[PDB]
């Protein structure tokens, strides 16, 4: 049958939790139980698009929408979400969220990651698995698997003291990872206690919110995580303080929260060793402007080199790295061919180098304010004159 | 000096070598906006550079060069990429190029009228924003009116104005 | 490429063909309406895009066409019908059609002078609302003013501001 | 010869075929693993045979599922197209297929990857999307 005419109906909703449409693609993975509402198989990838698909391809109190709730009160953005089977042993546990090529084809954990790209367009230059990254086995390969997909991805360290973690972190030099130490706590809708979050997916949906309207380029340093209350450790700065727990986490290259009930985010730089990339806008502005170079130069990846093609694409690239420095997302560039490397022996076999050379907008760290009470103002002023 | 005229004519857009059909090319007439300023203490005014003003950089041709017409009125103005390429060769051999990278929006299709018996010339015309002349591959002209790039002979002529306006 | 130019000429009005007399035709001239635009931080305009302007689409005839005579100042504007097919021939051999469909209003006819011994040259003029262009049967232009069909190579380029207005 | 041609008797016969008649066949391998179609490739260095692996799904008029076509059709239509406006010298590699969607086995290409699905073909000289 149906209905005609119109049909108020007295439902159970609340909270419109409008966020601004994000573009950069997050990839996901934590457990859950594939029961009949999950309507997804485990170890395969979905598409998700709102709270909705969140709510209806895995449970409402699955790990994965406890932990898409957190990006999309954030960002509406786009989320490669490949859950695991609920596991006994933490060693497996853990094991399972790698997974790898073990399947009879196909592929199962992070390792799906990679089918974001061929299904969905969906690319993930995020990536987070909440709560299992404090072990070392799942954080070593997703730094191997960030490397491949030119990616930042999103740690955490444990809900241990505060020294368990600058330790945690020193097992890393890895230049692309990002670590988060305190663990969000949260309200969940009248359930009157704090469940601790894993916070590893609150810093997710915070680039995607800082991608859009501030630029790939801008520091996600100062910036707001919305829903969200007083965390499970405090973390503090004090002003210079040499031993406050802040600043001591980012001498560890570790993220943490500041400010009152856990507002904003304080991470600026990476999980590195190398001081040229220390900042997690160099890394991000070094990867997200060569699919950026490359999504307007699909076409010369395969075409018949004619007299003009080292010379018509060297033009192309300057004339899209012009449309970056126009917005700010860069200083001043160089971009052009080789003349040393391209001989004709390279283009028989069709290879053909061009040089680039840009630079970042190094973010705004430390402010110092040199300050003097002085009685200048003190002889003229307040006088009977 | 030797004597150097042009002799023949090329026009790429996209890459794509026009070796058929350009029976004429156009360089944008570039002009400074001069204001005549007479004040003070003179006469016979000054003529201070206020800027340049739009360039306008027509050409033609005389078949249906689809490969040409599809530039027309998109939605994404500067994006019509060409290079207006053309060889002087002068008296004594060697030939100087000149080549000269567009980047603007194709405003204009004119199909002339079509007498039946007589050429098509399509002429066309780009309100170009970039622009690249180069003389024997030696750089003379950058124009880029957004984000400010005025480089005469490689050297950028803006820069004294762009940082007091902090751009 | 090869070279390719106009050679003959044809001209449809509801379906009846001038094989006889059309010695001229014209296409509309299709330009974008650039609004040349300076501002802060810039110079030497850019000429964004404002839409199309008026599109008339002159043609003459010479005998007294009372098939083409009939459509002027009707009450049904954007009734005449009319393509203004031509091939293009080349080089080596095989001809790309240029066919072009008209639809607007027939706003003049202008009967030339008569000086008893030279031609008559009916010079005719529709300022089109429709306009869709041909090459070689593959489409390039879609022209429509009202409810905003402007199709350069079959995509359209007014979709990304045609569901913001609401039409 | 679209679905067969990943049995060896076939494309045996299919490269003789191509070679009285100066032509490209075009062939497919299985729709197995990575390091399966890699092995099946290794029967073959005859110089007129193109191999494209991953089966496309089509969705085929409201079936409400996706049917593993085997891929050697649209390939095959892709030459054809390519042959027309971008001449017969155009590599015919980074063009459209047209009529699908995600394809069977998921191959992706990433860069700087020496271990992605893409370039793990190429270097076994086999075609994917």
């Amino acid at each position: 049958s149906f209905f005609h005419g119109v049909t108020v109906t007295n439902v159970d909703i609340g909270a419109r939790t409008i966020a601004l449409p994000a573009s950069s693609v997050i990839g996901l993975c934590d457990v859950f139980t594939p029961g009949a509402q999950a309507s997804a198989k485990p170890n395969v990838p979905v598409l998700l698009t709102s709270k909705k698909d969140a709510a209806a391809a895995f449970g409402i109190g699955s790990s994965i929408y406890l932990a898409c709730e957190a990006i999309y009160n954030r960002a509406q953005a786009v989320i490669v979400a490949v859950g695991v089977e609920t596991a006994e042993t933490p060693e497996a546990q853990a094991s399972a969220v790698i997974g790898g090529i073990s399947a009879a084809g196909e592929r199962t954990g992070l390792q799906a990651l990679l089918d974001g790209k061929s299904r969905f367009n969906a690319q993930p230059r995020l990536l987070v698995a909440p709560g299992h990254s404090a072990q070392q086995a799942v954080a070593t390969a997703m730094d191997g698997l960030a490397e491949k997909l030119r990616a930042i991805a999103i740690l955490d360290g444990p809900n241990s003291t505060d020294e368990a973690a600058v330790a945690y972190a020193k097992n890393f030099g890895s230049k692309r990872l990002f670590m988060v130490d305190p663990g969000v706590q949260v309200w969940d809708s009248a359930t009157n206690a704090a469940r601790n979050a894993p916070a590893s997916a609150y810093a997710a949906g915070l680039f995607a919110w800082t991608d859009a309207e501030y630029g790939f380029w801008s520091s996600p340093s100062n910036k707001e995580i919305k829903g969200v209350t007083g965390t499970s450790r405090p973390v503090e700065f004090l002003d210079g303080d040499e031993t406050c727990r802040a600043n001591l986490l980012n001498n560890a290259n570790i993220a943490t929260i500041i400010r009152d009930d856990g507002y904003r985010l304080w991470g600026n730089r990476t999980l590195s060793s190398d001081s040229k990339w220390a900042f997690v806008t160099r890394v991000r502005t070094m990867d997200l402007v060569m699919d950026a170079i490359l999504a307007g130069h699909k076409w010369a990846v395969d075409r018949g080199i004619t007299k003009t093609y080292v010379k018509d694409v060297t033009e192309g690239l300057r004339a899209f790295m012009r449309d970056l420095k126009n917005q700010g997302a860069v200083i001043n560039f160089e971009v052009y061919a080789d003349p040393d490397l391209n001989s004709a022996s390279q283009l028989a076999q069709g290879k053909v180098y061009w040089n680039i050379r840009f630079t970042d907008v190094p973010p705004a760290e430390n402010p110092n304010f040199r300050v003097e009470v002085t009685d200048q103002w003190l002889t003229e002023v307040l006088d009977v004159a | 000096m030797i004597p150097q005229t042009l002799t023949n004519t090329n026009l790429f857009i996209d890459g794509v070598s026009f070796a058929g059909d350009v029976p004429s090319l156009t360089l944008p007439k570039l002009a400074v906006k001069t204001e005549q300023y007479r004040a003070g203490g003179m006469d016979a005014p000054v003529s201070i550079d206020m800027g340049l003003e739009a360039m306008e950089a027509k050409f033609s041709t005389n078949g249906a060069r689809r490969e040409a017409l599809n530039f027309f009125g998109l939605a994404d103005q500067s994006a019509f990429n060409g290079v207006f390429r053309g060889s002087f060769k002068g008296q004594k051999g060697a030939s100087v190029p000149v080549v000269a990278t567009l980047r603007g929006l194709l405003k204009e299709v004119d199909p002339g009228d079509w007498k039946a018996g007589e050429k098509a010339e399509f002429k066309y015309a780009v309100a170009v924003s970039y622009y690249k002349l180069e003389v024997d591959g030696r750089e003379v002209y950058e124009i880029d009116p957004v984000n400010g790039v005025r480089a005469i002979n490689g050297v950028d002529q803006l820069a004294g104005m762009r940082n007091d306006l902090g751009l």
